[PDB]
């Protein structure tokens, strides 16, 4: 659960969020944190990551950073298809869904 | 003579897996030559072992027949 | 259910399908997280790719085999090859076509067994084009936008109730098959655009089709239903009902 | 113990079959030859590798940059280029 | 300087310039479902996820030894992306290769995944070197500022300043301190400081000041020609 930051083990956190208000704020962040998104303050819910210089392979990045923070596993099925804000927002939703639904992670 | 020179030569691969340990060890591109130089080397030390034991029992029975046989002669 | 798995973590209805150009395996399976150079071993032990092959290919397929093997226990698989195979075998020494007709009926089996444990695969292109065509279904979900959260399709045991599939209660039949041949699964899907989600059950039977002895499609959908959900409506689509299907097409009964 | 060590005799070969002697003959040959070739093809590729890496680029078209360029521009530069970047920064966009 | 003279060099029996469908005798055919029986392909339709987690893995992969360097992650992301993205940005039509480009290149990536999950990727020891080398230098830096001093980096953009200042002041006729005029100072400064690592300055001469370092030298006696003769 431990990973290097700038040379220093440091404990990894994961986190929960189990709430609509609470994602739409992590993907922004998320977003935003990326080194190439482009008008960090014009994303908004709406955004389209094309418009603000991102690629496919950038989206990767992405839905590999939001394993890290909330160890899911998502299927390279599965990362093609978001391209925007919204599509982030709404596949954090489908899986704690599915979750508490099923009682497992959804097939990766 | 022959026995001691097989074993210097097969010390001599030893010696030229040591001298490039880190590429048999880490490069896969080398695996096979990991996997199976062990394979070679006992294979090789057993035929110079062989020889060398085949020949000794052979001198021995050759030593220990002469004694005997010049006794009931004599 | 997915007969071949092996430890690695990502694409498990993809793992028999991809065929991967690598010389061998890698060091670690898939990472699903970034790690420490010390959480993985260096220059892993002597022998590992050969360990690795036999954990990765060998033990997956054999249970897959292992899995599936209530398939493979008809009484021509488990009597008569073998016993085909043994009466010849007793004459291999008298001339070389007692080993070959000794060694054949091994191969059938060998081959039966092989085609029966894989994993039932349908023509999801087929599924697609079907779905994508229904106005219901495309106002909520689209290829661009749908993501996979769950998959199951699996053979169905034994024989099925013979009132509506009375054609595998044939003695003939049942002497090459302990199964039925079809499949039962479900499709959990989700997109990302509108927020819905569908479970897509469908039923599979092998049917004739155009030809007197050849199979048209191992896997027709003969009932195929979605149950659709979405912020605050439900929805039921009828795709394919079996009641209006199984009064025009029946079921192929595979021999050998 | 087996009898099938005894396939690490050569004292007695001449009793079964005389030709491991003369087959290994060959395998030295052969593998000194396959030295020969496989080691010309396998490193006379580094001639192309050179002058197309050198030559083969056109003002009509793009070069892109791959990834061992990119590493030394970022994390291989010397001190001149470091000066030199910040000696354009500070006397336009700062000092004008 | 010199251009190639002749005309047809990029002439192919395929067309001018291509090089993603040779001529070749076995060309490809169509097939006809009503009339074939079976078939041996290994053709298929995954090499698009393949892709993707082809990329997926060489990423997290390759993080594992960068010790949580945010700055290398982000130079190793852009030389990743140099790497995917060549069949899409390459003067070949990579949508009209031979048998399938799409399944060519991520058969190709997938052998250079295999060597970066050892660790043994020469891309990996190249990145290491570079960037150890590029550490010890910035700890030189960080070492000599703790102790207020100096920086070699430092000396030369006061010097530059103060050089502008002198050649502006003299620059009334004209007011546009041309980039190109700005170059050339610091080039000249370059020069005399790349001459002065070899011969440092010893005295106002400056760097590289002195004639008799060129006079005749001869080699120590505790170094002599290791590898040849001598007379
Ligand atoms: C014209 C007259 C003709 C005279 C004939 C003789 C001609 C000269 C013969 C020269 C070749 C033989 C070399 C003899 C030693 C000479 C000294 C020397 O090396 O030169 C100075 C040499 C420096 O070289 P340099 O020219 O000045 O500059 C080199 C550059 O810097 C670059 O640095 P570098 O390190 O990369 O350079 C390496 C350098 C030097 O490399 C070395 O490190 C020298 C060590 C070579 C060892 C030879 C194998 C012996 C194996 C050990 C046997 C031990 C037996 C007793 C065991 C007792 C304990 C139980 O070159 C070599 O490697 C020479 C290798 C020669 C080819 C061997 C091929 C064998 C296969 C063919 C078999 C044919 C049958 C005959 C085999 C006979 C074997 C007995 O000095 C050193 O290297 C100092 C080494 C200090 C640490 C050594 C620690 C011990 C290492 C032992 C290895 C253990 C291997 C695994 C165990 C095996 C046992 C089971
Ligand atoms: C009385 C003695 C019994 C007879 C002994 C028979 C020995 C059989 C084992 C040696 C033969 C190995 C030949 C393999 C040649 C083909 C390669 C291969 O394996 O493909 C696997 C393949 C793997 O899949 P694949 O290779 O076809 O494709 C993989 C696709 N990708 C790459 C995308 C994943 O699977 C199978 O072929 C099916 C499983 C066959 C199992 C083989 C026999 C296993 C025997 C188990 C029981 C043995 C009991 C003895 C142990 C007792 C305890 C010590
Ligand atoms: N039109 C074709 N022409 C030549 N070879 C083919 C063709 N279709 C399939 N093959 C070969 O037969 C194999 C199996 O085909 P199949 O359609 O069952 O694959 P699939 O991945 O299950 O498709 P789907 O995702 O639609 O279910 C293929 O991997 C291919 O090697
Ligand atoms: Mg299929």
């Amino acid at each position: 659960l431990t990973q290097y930051v700038e040379g220093q083990i440091v404990n990894r956190n994961q986190l929960t969020l189990k709430k609509q208000e609470d994602i739409e704020q992590y993907v922004l962040k998320l977003v935003r944190g990326y080194f190439r998104t482009t008008n960090k303050q014009g994303l908004n819910i709406n955004s389209v990551l094309q418009d603000h210089g991102l690629d496919e392979f950038d989206s990767i990045e992405l839905a590999m950073q939001v394993e890290e923070d909330l160890g899911y596993v998502i299927s390279a099925e599965t990362i093609p298809v978001l391209n925007k804000v919204k599509h982030f927002v709404n596949y954090i939703n489908h899986v704690e869904q599915f979750k508490a639904e099923n009682g497992k992670a959804p097939i990766a | 003579a022959t026995a001691l020179y097989k074993s210097s030569a097969l010390a001599g691969n030893l010696f030229l897996y040591a001298y490039n340990y880190n590429n048999f060890t880490a490069n896969i591109r080398l695996r096979t030559m990991r996997y199976l130089f062990p394979v070679v080397s006992l294979a090789i030390f057993g035929n110079i072992y062989w020889d060398y034991r085949s020949q000794l029992v052979k001198v021995n029975l050759f030593d220990e027949y002469i004694q005997a046989r010049a006794q009931e002669l004599v | 259910q997915m007969g071949f798995s092996s430890d690695n973590p990502y694409n498990k209805r993809w793992e028999y399908k991809w065929k991967h150009s690598y010389y061998t395996y890698p060091r670690d399976y898939e990472h699903t997280e970034v790690r420490k150079p010390q959480d993985s071993k260096d220059v892993p032990p002597i022998y590992f790719a050969y360990y690795k092959d036999f954990v990765d290919r060998w033990l997956p397929g054999m249970n897959m085999w292992w899995q599936r093997r209530h398939r493979i226990f008809d009484k021509f698989n488990v009597y008569f090859l073998p016993g085909m195979s043994l009466f010849f075998y007793q004459f291999a020494d008298l001339a070389l076509g007692f080993k070959i007709m000794a060694a054949f009926p091994l191969f059938l089996a060998y081959t039966r067994i092989r085609d029966k444990t894989l994993d039932p695969d349908f023509k999801e292109t087929y599924l697609r084009d079907m779905i994508y065509q229904n106005p219901e279904i495309t106002k909520y979900f689209n290829e661009e936008t749908i993501h996979v959260l769950d998959y199951e399709f699996e053979y169905l045991p034994g024989y099925l109730c013979p009132e509506k599939f009375p054609e595998y209660q044939n003695k003939t039949w049942q002497f090459f098959n302990t199964d039925t041949a079809q499949a039962e699964g479900f499709f959990k899907f989700g997109d990302v655009e509108s927020g819905a989600t569908m479970t897509l059950k469908f039923k599979t039977m092998p049917i004739p089709g155009k030809f007197r002895y050849q199979v048209g499609e191992p896997f027709y959908f003969y009932d195929l239903r979605a149950e659709i959900k979405c912020d605050g409506v439900y929805k039921e689509v009828v795709l394919v009902d079996e009641k209006e299907s199984l009064k025009k097409i029946r079921p192929f009964l595979f021999l050998i | 113990i087996l009898d099938y060590l005894f396939l690490l005799d050569l004292n007695d070969d001449l009793t079964r079959k005389a030709v491991f002697e003369q087959v290994i003959i060959f395998i030295f040959i052969y593998c000194t030859m396959n030295f020969l070739a496989w080691s010309t093809v396998v490193e006379l590729i580094w001639p192309t590798h050179f002058f197309n890496r050198r030559h083969s680029s056109s003002q009509e078209f793009i070069r892109f940059r791959t990834y061992t360029e990119v590493l030394l521009k970022i994390s291989a530069y010397n001190d001149f280029f470091y000066v030199l970047n910040n000696y354009y920064y500070n006397q336009k966009l700062i000092l004008k | 300087g010199y251009k190639i003279r002749n005309k047809s060099i990029f002439w192919t029996r395929a067309g001018w310039k291509n090089n993603w469908h040779p001529k070749n005798f076995n060309a490809p055919r169509p097939s006809y479902g009503e009339f074939t029986m079976g078939i041996r392909c290994r053709n298929d339709h995954h090499s698009f996820l393949r892709y993707v987690q082809t990329y997926r893995n060489m990423s997290r992969h390759c993080k594992q030894y960068f010790l949580g360097d945010k700055q290398l992650e982000e130079t190793f992301i852009l030389g990743l992306r140099s790497l995917f993205l060549v069949p899409y940005d390459s003067q070949c039509l990579t949508d009209q290769i031979k048998h399938g480009g799409e399944r060519r290149f991520v058969d190709q990536l997938d052998r250079d995944f295999e060597l970066i999950s050892y660790n043994t990727h020469p891309y990996q020891l190249f990145t290491y070197t570079v960037r150890n080398e590029h550490l010890a230098w910035k700890n030189e830096q960080y070492e000599k500022i703790q102790k207020g001093e100096k920086t070699f980096e430092q000396e030369l953009l006061d010097y530059l300043d103060e050089q502008v200042l002198a050649e502006k002041a003299k620059l009334r006729d004209g007011q546009n301190f041309s980039i190109e005029r700005m170059t050339e100072i610091a080039l000249h400064v370059f020069r005399k400081a790349r001459a002065g690592k070899v011969r440092p300055a010893q005295d106002v001469r400056g760097p590289d000041g002195n004639v008799n370092d060129f006079l005749e030298q001869r080699r120590p006696f505790e170094h002599p020609n290791p590898t040849g003769v001598t007379h």
